[PDB]
């Protein structure tokens, strides 16, 4: 049929090797990105936590690439490593070459022409990898982007991908309200997401790594939450939905 | 030959809103059936007519005997003898009696036989067996052209094929052109094929047989070709006829090497369905309609220019065409003036006829849902994504 | 059979890949572009964001310099990347010549990009219909749409992109020479054609106007809606 | 090849 | 491992009447006839005492249902969806235990494997040297 | 259905996750209509002789016609009404032809009145379009797996007949249930009351239904963490 | 939201209130309209049920009654292998229909040399005696047949197959019409000839025209109706048939779609007497078959040398062949006299002859839809675009 | 079975035969016909519009092009892969100019265009070049040292001398018809009169002023196209 080398088109147009890079998202960890109004944060799950990883890493789900920049990865562990280092090596080339930060549509869109071509010729598997990119820069403040394998992007305030996405982004969006939660709110809410979106009664902070971007000082911080930070702030969670069911 | 079928009252349906014009013209229809039932009941009041000839009738019967099966007369010989085959299949070499008509022997209409010593003592004109009766249309189905939406293409092929040979057919061999002798419609499913057939049944001035396809298909041996035989010979024998056939594909599909006794029967089905309809020539005035989904999978010789000429095609309906058929479906809703109707066919979908008919009855549920019939436009805006169940979002912009 | 094939002509002599790269544009989205008098507009529906999508991100309309302006119908990666070698050429011909880039060099060599992009197996075809409109240095209004057979044609009002027909129908029937008169004429046109498609009206919709040499600006959702009530005041107004 | 077909039956009513 | 042994077992020591059967039994020739088999063996079960019914080698006709694409293979999810049917149909069967032995359990159609149709899995794993010991001393 | 000039929805297809309700519900609207419930059950309409099947379903039809407003109940649809296959040979051919004959009576040139007709499947997508297609299946009902509350009451029905004790939270054992469906917590009822009947008692403990939930809904996983890791 | 279901007083107030105020009215009127359209269709009868009662003093009712009394009936059966005779062992094997299988003995008024293997033989019901052959009788009213002496299509009615026409006409004109030039050179004529191509080329009409011109009557033969209910007695009716040729000066026998038959005990039996009369016949006869067919499914044992001497393809029409079918389906028709009908053949890119008429028949169907009594080239190009084709070559190919 | 052949330009035929070319050659029926006649006064070329939608600007289909000042063209075919044909054309008409300073026989401008086609299966191909052969069919005429002069170009790269040639959808008939009509004696304007009934009797629509384009070309003027005005006079008289 039509299922052939990528650089292939089916007679209704579609483009079926793109189309399972696209599908094959929702077999990786669930992550989202939201955007509060002082801050961007990027909450992910640790699907793989056996017993004996060590943990000997900074973050897993997230990957930190620039002083302005920070991203979550789904998909292929491979195409995430070399999408993380071409991410890395594009910033600080423009950082090179500009003596500027980079801008965040500018590298959403870099790593987007090279997914695309990627999949426009060649005769190579496209990269099987969503990126949720959060950043600031002087031109709008606070931002947020969403990737996607075939080589496209948008603009988000609230997007997850992964397993069990769209109905995290159907909850989402019901409670959302845009332009007025800070980055307590933000986190409480991506929490709830969490927990509706995964399969236990009760999330544990070991399975969650989330990481805030802010900006203070005159300075962008991105920082991952520390154990004792999404604990507290988890048993916080726990204790106001407690409160919502005695109220009910 | 005799003459055609499937009577129907009057249309009404000019008034809706229950004004009593509806009223009066139904109590006029009501009066005139009462002067029917009053006038034979009447008729079989006083109606003394009877015995006559009685002697030779009686000594007629008294040869024919007590029961006489039926048999179908397979050939003639010298005009003494013939050949009868029993409805279990067996034929014999029976004699002919002196008080049948020479003239009503052909091959194929049925015999009156005796029980013992067979023997051709009648004929008969109406053997019409229970399942081809019924496969006749008796009462003419209560759409009609009015309820059809969009489709004027559609409509205009048919009526080209199938009424304009029935009316005033001089244009025909005027320009000499042999009328289309059998139409295929076919497309996605409820498009419409099957109500387009329902109009036609309705506005018709011959017979009208609808058939299954699938019903053709008969256990016994022999039964499926004889079935479509009499249903062909019905078709001749009543007409004009038209004969429905819905869902062809289910003995159209390609024919292949038969291996089972099964799968040979049904191929002989189909070979006697294909030879009949090249029994009779396009001049004549029985046409055959058959309606499918499946239009990819048929036998491509079914479809043949000698067989079947034309193909009408039942594609998904347009906007305005989903706007009609939006307007006909709500004709007899009470909506109200904050509906729109416009959103859910400027949606790009593929909603059919029967999904906007499926849309419109949702709608209605939902108002009654809220106690209400008036119906709002938040009322068709649930009920387009109740009924319609099931490109990666962004790829394509 | 011969249909997985870029560069294999069919017995009948086709290439069903390029025709089927010509198709997926149509699984896109509606872009007219009309050129006026001393205008050209470009018009296309805008899908609506559900709850959250940064519309500063979505942009369907671009323009490949101050002269040249374009529509795309198809896959938005294709468009992006085709957008961004143009622009650079577009410079790289301002580099090798100083004046600026007339519509016809820089649509041929889209068309020519896409060609050889359309003539080996292992590069696939970029399946982006474009309309481009722009003023020459003389300013003269001219519109091109390029296929993703690698080709070009120069039309005075064009539609791409889903119910391309339906529309290019409307301007057959609409288009006249004294409806370009005055750019509120080609606005009213453009709006029409729009309004035929897309019937929500209000949103869903952008309007791009390049009057001589202004590097047009997009038309902000404020006064489109003013034109919209011009179209329904006319509307009303014959009958 | 990978036939594997199933089969129906027509039976015929046989009787004098 | 033990499987059909430990059928021949309960069949032995049991005052129910047991049907004894093969999922490749139930795969007939013409067509409607292996769905046609299968409800006469639950009828049967249910019309008598309360009864067993053995079906040794059920992956034979309950693999994990697929978009069959020809004759054979509609036919033989025919015979697993009325074995479904029959097990945990409409009309509930009473006092009528089936019991099915399988070498691959992963491959059966997940409607087979949910509580209401086989409520117990039983893994029958290779002896672990006690159940060595016990193996070598019953057979020596 | 009359005044508001509706046409009358006609039948409705029962689809979900294998044990959600679906052959359940039916069983109760059977229990509880007056309408003369009929249970059709898939591949009973399958005969070894030729145009059976097709026969076997006008004789159903015919005979729902002739009593009261009836109920069909097909259960497990999708044995006979799957999908048409191109061509024959190898394909199924009799089993279609008494699809489509099917299909002609749910909504043909009759156009039956009163025969309301309800459908199940664990596969909704594999059905024939001509068969999912509105007028002749409205209402697509999904069975989705019970939720968190839900499995709550399916745990209490199917334990009102068990011996309980002071002190049960089935709240805590709904929640030990992620993704499971109905027929999954009547099994860990079953389990539950098994484990009591071992040690030879009559009431059940909570750790009685937590043990019955690790066994019930025990399923084999990816043992290779290599596998599993492929993805981020 | 939990949606509430209707309660009684619910569905009492929703059935009034807003309601028509004729609706008992209304309704009720076509309850009881309906109820007597029942009425009148239950007492309104059947009527005859005529049976077929010849008009009197035609009756011998005393004759009746006597061949009643005295003659008897006879079941049917298709005799077998003959179990050699030699007038010790008369019995043949018969079977009866769809009943059982006799081996049986014949008549006193039957003699052996009138019962023959695959005949139609009327027996008795007891002794199963073969009471009377029951040959299947030959007449065109039955089936179809020839049904043709002198076909009116003309070398004039037929284009695109020159190279085919020539070859046929060597094949059946030189060694009919012109044996002398055949016996000298000491050649026999071709037996046999093979016509294979693809359905609607024209290949039948193409042999009636040669039939028409041939100076021979044409025979049409189907072979679907050899294997249809007109199976078994075929065998003896294409012997009547060849029979029948044998009788007339000259007979251009042909079968119709032979790929019914030349890929089933009676079809071998057909095909077995094909083989005897075709081989067993003195090819210098006069009687030279043409064979056609569609699928090149024939048996091994048919083309081998001195059953078919020669293979005719019928490729598709070129585009004079094509323009010419237009030209004379057009003759036929109400037209204008300036049709560019070679526009139109290359409009029709590798279409049939059949397919050619049926474009024809929609550009009259056109006409008649704007009912213009002469059709015009845009209804003729109306009539290409429907039935041939059943952007894209606009927007690349210029 | 040809089917196994039919896959790629590298493979022979039982009968030795290039179906992929062949298919190359059915190609250029896709496209509109293009007519050409030589006679002594010059060579004409009249195309085709096919137009496909009223708002079609003329200029934008160019079924005629000018090589150079005393040499036009005529294609029909793929339309990119006849703007890359023309355009190589045109390249080596300025190569030829700059070289010798001179304007080459239109044999040697398809000579040249030749060697850019059937270059298909050629391993120059390395930086990138057709790996298929060329669609479209080419008619090129002018007026050379020999006098007027046309030739018609094969995709397959085969080039033949033409006194009228007619090429793609209605090639066949056209050609036929101009085998009676053509005499060696045809007057320039009685030849450019013959192409125009030639294109009424086989074009599908009616001759008016946007359906045709018109070129011309004589030893005394250069390539020229009728205008408007030009080719309103040229259809005035038919
Ligand atoms: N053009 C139309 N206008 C109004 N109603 C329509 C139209 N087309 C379809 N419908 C509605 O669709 C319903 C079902 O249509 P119909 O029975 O003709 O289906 P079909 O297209 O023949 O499909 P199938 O043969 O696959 O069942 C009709 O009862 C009618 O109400
Ligand atoms: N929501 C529920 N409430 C109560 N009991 C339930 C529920 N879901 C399942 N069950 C019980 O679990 C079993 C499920 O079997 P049932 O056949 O009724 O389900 P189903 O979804 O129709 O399954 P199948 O796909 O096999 O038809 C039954 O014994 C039923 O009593
Ligand atoms: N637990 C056991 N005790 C005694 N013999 C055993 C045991 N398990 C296996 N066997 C031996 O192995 C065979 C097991 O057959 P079985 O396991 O029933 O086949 P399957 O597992 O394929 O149904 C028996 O014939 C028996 O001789
Ligand atoms: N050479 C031809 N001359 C005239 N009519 C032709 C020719 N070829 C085909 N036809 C048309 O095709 C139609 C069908 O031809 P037919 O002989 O039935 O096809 P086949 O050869 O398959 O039997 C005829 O009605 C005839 O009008
Ligand atoms: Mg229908
Ligand atoms: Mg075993
Ligand atoms: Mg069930």
């Amino acid at each position: 049929r039509y299922d052939s080398r990528t650089t292939i088109f089916s007679p209704e147009g579609r483009l079926y090797q793109v189309e399972y890079a696209m599908e094959a998202i929702g077999h990786a960890g669930t992550c989202l990105g939201i955007l509060a109004n002082d801050g961007v944060l990027l909450a992910a799950e640790r699907r793989n936590i056996h017993k004996l990883l060590d943990e000997v890493f900074f973050s897993e789900k997230i990957y930190k690439l620039n002083e302005d920049m920070a991203c979550s990865v789904a998909g292929i562990t491979s195409d995430a490593n070399v999408l993380t280092n071409e991410l890395r090596l594009i910033a600080q080339r423009y950082l090179l070459q500009y003596q500027e930060p980079i801008p965040c549509e500018q590298l959403v869109t870099a790593l987007c022409d090279i997914k695309q071509a990627y999949t426009q010729f060649g005769g190579k598997r496209p990269f099987g990898v969503s990126l949720l990119y959060i950043g600031w820069d002087k031109h709008y403040g606070f931002q947020l982007y969403q990737s996607d394998p075939s080589g496209n992007y948008g603009g988000w305030k609230a997007t997850c991908i992964g397993n069990n996405s769209a109905a995290a982004v159907s909850m989402l969006k019901q409670d959302y309200k845009e332009g007025e939660m800070t980055l307590k709110s933000a986190l409480a809410l991506a929490i709830k997401v969490l927990n509706k979106t995964m399969d236990v009664s009760k999330l544990s902070a070991e399975k969650v790594e989330i990481a805030t971007l802010t900006r203070e000082n005159g300075k962008t911080v991105i920082r991952v939450l520390k154990q004792k930070e999404v604990e507290q702030l988890i048993k916080k969670h726990e204790e106001e939905e407690a409160k919502a069911e005695r109220e009910k | 030959t005799k003459g055609p079928d499937a009577a129907s009252k009057l249309p009404l349906v000019t008034p809706h809103t229950q004004c009593r014009l509806k009223l009066l013209k139904l109590e006029r229809i009501k009066d005139y059936l009462l002067m029917e039932e009053e006038f034979i009941r009447n008729q079989e009041q006083m109606k003394p007519l009877e015995e006559k000839q009685e002697e030779e009738r009686s000594k007629v019967d008294d040869l024919r005997g007590t029961p006489m099966s039926v048999g179908t007369l397979e050939e003639i010989i010298d005009d003494n003898h013939a050949i009868v085959s029993t409805s279990v299949g067996s034929e014999h070499y029976v004699s002919i009696l002196s008080f049948v008509d020479k003239d009503l022997l052909e091959p194929g209409c049925s015999v009156l036989l005796n029980h013992k010593v067979h023997a051709v003592i009648g004929v008969l004109m109406d053997d019409t067996d229970p399942l081809v009766t019924v496969m006749k249309v008796e009462k003419a189905p209560q759409e009609t052209y009015a309820d059809i939406g969009g489709l004027d293409n559609q409509i205009q092929e048919i009526k080209e094929s199938v009424e304009l040979p029935l009316t005033h057919p001089e244009y025909y061999e005027e320009m000499g052109i042999k009328p289309p002798k059998g139409v295929i419609l076919y497309g996605p499913p409820g498009t419409g094929k099957t109500l387009l057939a329902k109009a036609v049944a309705n506005q018709t001035s011959a017979t009208f047989l609808r058939v299954v396809g699938s019903e053709l298909i008969q256990k016994y041996l022999g039964d499926g070709p004889k079935l479509v035989r009499e249903l062909f010979r019905v078709a001749e024998e009543h007409a004009p006829s038209i004969v429905f056939i819905d869902e062809i594909d289910a003995i159209g599909t390609k024919r292949y090497d038969s291996n089972s006794g099964g799968e040979r029967e049904i191929q002989r089905t189909m070979l006697e369905l294909l030879n009949q309809l090249d029994g009779f020539d396009s001049r004549g005035d029985v046409k055959v309609i058959m309606a499918t989904n499946r239009i990819e999978t048929l036998d491509p010789a079914l479809i043949r220019p000698g067989r079947i000429d034309r193909k009408i095609e039942f594609p998904l309906p347009d906007e305005k065409t989903k706007k009609r058929i939006f307007q006909i479906h709500t004709s007899r809703m009470t909506l109200a003036d904050d509906v729109t109707l416009d959103d859910l066919i400027m949606a790009k979908d593929d909603l059919s006829g029967a999904d906007i008919k499926a849309i419109c009855t949702e709608a209605g549920l939902m108002a009654l849902r809220e106690r209400r019939m008036k119906v709002t436009n938040e009322d068709f805006k649930k009920s387009k994504e109740n009924v319609l169940y099931k490109t990666p979002e962004g790829l394509y912009l | 059979s011969y249909d997985r094939a870029i560069t294999v002509f069919s017995p009948d002599g086709h290439l069903f890949q390029v025709e089927y790269a010509q198709e997926a544009v149509k699984k896109g989205s509606t872009a007219v572009g009309v050129r006026g008098r001393d205008i050209v507009v470009l018009g296309v529906e805008k899908k609506s964001v559900a709850k959250l999508q940064d519309e500063r991100t979505v942009r369907k309309i671009c323009a490949l310099d101050d002269n040249v302006c374009m529509a795309f119908a198809g896959l938005t990666a294709d468009a992006r990347i085709v957008i961004n070698r143009a622009r650079v050429e577009c410079q790289s011909h301002r580099l090798t010549v100083e004046d600026p880039v007339t519509v016809e060099y820089i649509t041929r060599y889209i068309a020519s990009l896409k060609q050889r992009y359309t003539q080996s197996n292992g590069r696939r075809p970029f399946g982006i219909s474009a309309l481009i409109v722009g003023f020459d240095f003389d300013g003269t209004p001219r519109l091109y749409q390029t296929d993703p057979s690698g080709t070009y044609h120069a039309w005075k009002a064009n539609a791409i992109g889903r119910g391309a027909k339906s529309v290019r129908e409307f301007l057959e029937k609409n288009y006249t020479d004294e409806a370009i008169e005055t750019d509120d004429l080609t606005i009213k046109l453009v709006i029409k054609a729009l309004l035929e498609v897309v019937q929500s009206g209000g949103k869903n919709i952008e309007l791009a106007v390049m009057r001589r040499d202004q590097s047009l600006k997009i038309l902000n959702p404020e006064e489109i809606e003013k034109y919209v009530a011009e179209i329904e005041k006319e509307k009303e107004e014959n009958e | 090849g990978n036939l594997l077909f199933l089969a129906c039956y027509c039976i015929g009513g046989m009787s004098a | 491992c033990g499987k059909t042994m430990l059928a021949k077992a309960v069949a032995h020591h049991t005052t129910a009447a047991f049907i004894r059967v093969v999922g490749s039994e139930f795969v007939q020739k013409y067509l409607g006839e292996g769905p046609r088999m299968v409800r006469d063996v639950f009828r049967l079960a249910k019309e008598n005492a309360p009864a067993i019914i053995f079906i040794d080698e059920i992956d034979a006709i309950a693999t994990k249902r697929f978009d069959a694409q020809t004759g054979a293979d509609r036919e033989v999810q025919r015979i697993l969806l009325e074995l479904l049917n029959q097990m945990d149909g409409f009309d509930q069967n009473v006092n009528v235990k089936v019991i099915m032995a399988t070498n691959r359990a992963d491959t059966l159609d997940p409607a087979l494997l949910r509580p209401g149709r086989l409520d117990r899995k039983i893994e029958f794993p290779l002896p672990d040297r006690r159940q060595k010991r016990l193996i070598f001393s019953t057979i020596t | 259905f009359e005044a508001l000039g509706i046409a009358q929805p006609k039948g409705v297809l029962l689809y979900g996750p294998p044990g959600t309700g679906k052959t359940l519900l039916a069983r109760a609207v059977a229990h509880h209509t007056d309408c003369t419930f009929i249970r059709v059950s898939g591949s009973e309409l399958v005969q070894k002789f030729i145009g059976e099947g097709a026969r076997m379903v006008r004789e159903l039809f015919v005979m729902a016609r002739e009593h009261a407003p009836s109920i069909i109940f097909m259960d497990e649809i999708d044995s006979i009404g799957s999908s048409r296959l191109e061509g024959g040979s190898g394909g199924d051919s009799e089993v279609q032809r008494t699809m489509l004959e099917l299909l002609n009576q749910l909504d043909g040139f009759e156009a039956t009145k009163n025969i309301k007709v309800i459908m199940a499947t664990n596969r909704i997508d594999i059905l024939d379009s001509a068969l999912l297609r509105p007028g002749r299946i409205d209402r697509k009902i999904e069975f989705p797996p019970p939720n968190e509350e839900a499995r709550l009451d399916i745990l209490k029905i199917h334990s009102r007949k068990m011996n309980l004790t002071r002190g049960i939270n089935l709240r805590k054992i709904a929640e030990l249930m992620p993704g499971a469906s109905g027929a999954e917590v009547k099994g860990v009822c079953t389990e539950a009351g098994m484990y009591a009947l071992r040690e030879r008692r009559v009431h059940v403990t909570q750790e009685d239904f937590e043990m019955a939930v690790a066994k019930v809904m025990q399923k084999d996983s990816e043992k290779n963490m290599s596998i599993k890791k492929l993805w981020k | 939201k939990p949606i509430r279901a209707l309660d009684e007083g619910d569905i009492a107030l929703l059935k009034t209130y807003g309601q028509s105020t004729y609706s008992r009215q209304i309704k009720q009127v076509e309850d009881d309209i309906q109820q007597l359209l029942k009425k009148i269709n239950e007492l309104t009868g059947i009527k005859e049920s005529d049976t077929g009662l010849a008009p009197p003093a035609l009756w011998d009712l005393a004759a009746d009654k006597q061949t009643l009394q005295s003659e008897q009936p006879l079941q049917v059966a298709r005799c077998t292998k003959i179990i050699n005779a030699d007038s010790e062992d008369p019995k043949y094997i018969i079977n009866v229909k769809q009943f059982a299988k006799f081996v049986v003995d014949l008549s006193d008024q039957v003699a052996p040399t009138d019962i023959e293997e695959g005949m139609r033989v009327g027996v008795d019901r007891n002794k199963y005696q073969i009471h009377i052959p029951l040959p299947p009788k030959i007449d065109p009213t039955v089936t179809m047949m020839q049904v043709e002496e002198k076909p009116d299509v003309t070398y004039s009615d037929v284009g695109g197959c020159k190279e085919q026409i020539e070859k046929l006409r060597e094949v059946v004109e030189t060694p009919l019409l012109h044996p002398e030039r055949f016996v000298n050179l000491g050649i026999e004529p071709p037996k046999g000839v093979l016509l294979f191509g693809p359905p609607g080329t024209g290949k039948t009409l193409c042999a009636r025209a040669v039939a028409n011109r041939t100076d021979a009557c044409f025979i049409r033969v189907i072979g679907s109706e050899l294997v249809q209910k007109y199976v078994g007695e075929g065998a003896r009716m294409v012997r009547e048939l060849f029979e029948m040729a044998r009788t007339k000066k000259a007979c251009l026998i042909f079968f119709d779609e032979i790929d019914a038959i030349g890929g089933d005990n009676e079809v071998q039996r057909t095909m077995l007497e094909l083989i005897n009369q075709l081989d067993g016949f003195d090819p210098r006869g006069n009687i030279k078959v043409l064979m056609a067919t569609n699928r090149p499914t024939l048996d091994p044992a048919l083309m081998r040398p001195g059953r078919l001497d020669r293979k005719i393809e019928f490729s598709l029409p070129d585009l004079e062949g094509r323009t010419h079918i237009f030209k004379i389906h057009a003759r036929s028709m109400s037209v204008e006299r300036d049709i560019r009908f070679e526009l139109l053949a290359r409009l029709c890119p590798n279409s049939t002859g059949a397919e050619i008429r049926s474009v024809c028949t929609e550009a009259g169907m056109f006409a008649i839809r704007a009912r213009r009594k002469i059709a015009t080239e845009k209804d003729f190009l109306e009539a290409v675009n429907k039935v041939i084709k059943s952007t894209p070559r606009y927007m690349t190919y210029n | 079975t040809r089917s196994e052949y039919d896959r790629g330009v590298n493979t022979f035929s039982p009968e030795g035969r290039l179906f992929q070319v062949e298919y190359a050659i059915e190609a250029i029926k896709l496209g509109s016909t293009a007519i050409g006649i030589q006679t002594s006064e010059g060579v004409c070329l009249a195309v085709e519009k096919r137009i496909t939608s009223p708002l079609m600007e003329p200029s934008s289909i160019e079924k005629i092009v000018e090589i150079d000042a005393h040499i036009g063209c005529a294609m029909s075919g793929l339309i990119a892969d006849a703007k890359t044909l023309i355009d190589k054309a045109r390249v080596e008409t300025q190569n030829h100019w700059f070289t010798y300073n001179e304007t080459m026989t239109v044999e040697s401008v398809t000579q040249a265009v030749s060697n850019l086609a059937l270059q298909f299966g050629e391993e120059d191909a390395d930086p990138g070049a057709m790996s298929r052969p060329f669609g479209v069919a080419l008619l090129f005429g002018g007026v050379d040292e020999k006098g007027p002069q046309l030739f018609h170009m094969d995709p397959s790269g085969t080039f033949v001398q033409c006194d009228a040639r007619a090429i793609g959808s209605a090639s066949e008939g056209a050609q036929s018809s101009l085998q009676e009509v053509y005499h060696k004696s045809m007057t320039l304007k009685e030849a450019i009169k013959s192409s125009l009934i030639i294109l009424k009797q086989v074009m599908e629509e009616k001759l008016n002023a946007t359906n045709i384009e018109l070129a011309t070309v004589q030893p005394g003027q250069n390539f020229h196209m009728f205008t408007k005005e030009e080719l309103e006079e040229v259809i005035k008289d038919i």
